[PDB]
């Protein structure tokens, strides 16, 4: 798809087998969601926004679905105010700016 | 160093 | 341009007779810029993210320049640890997601 930016661009996500909507965020480094269980192993982390820090948990090797788009990569997971889909996810489905 | 720009007005 | 996305989509622009250097951020629906002289009145706002929320200066109708192409339009400064060209600019210069 393209998607125009006149209002915040939020897609459908599958992941841990549950729907969630996410904004595709080309100003994240991370994949970042709110609390929610993942299978495997974890490790702390500390990662910055506008606001400062926030202490989230790193689970590698994640599969998820954007918008129908079928990737793997890690998921941060934290309490952070807006599931994000940044762009160590956004690579793998292809996703560029134009202008 | 992860650095993860969402923003909006308060 | 089509700018992808294994890298930060950090962009040169131009503001106050000055280059900076900008992260273009689907994510963020404002342009924030670390703290700088602008002319004219400014408004207060509070700006929320990853880490919470700031206080920063809303100018408005400021000539920005983005890659090379011309913007006018609202400006935030404050204590953001990074320049954020957000999609009140991105619609401007015709920015789209595309995958
Ligand atoms: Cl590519
Ligand atoms: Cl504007
Ligand atoms: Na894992």
């Amino acid at each position: 798809p393209q998607i125009t930016l006149w209002k915040r661009p939020l897609v459908t996500i599958k992941i841990g087998g549950q729907l969630k909507e996410a904004l595709l965020d080309t100003g994240a480094d991370d994949t970042v969601i709110e609390e929610m269980s993942l299978p495997g192993r974890w490790k702390p982390k500390m990662i910055g926004g506008i606001g400062g820090f926030i202490k989230v948990r790193q689970y590698d090797q994640i599969i998820i679905e954007i918008a129908g788009h079928k990737a793997i990569g890690t998921v941060l997971v934290g309490p952070t105010p807006a599931n994000i889909i940044g762009r160590n996810l956004l690579t793998q489905i292809g996703a560029t700016l134009n202008f | 160093v992860s650095f993860n720009x969402p923003q909006i007005t308060a």
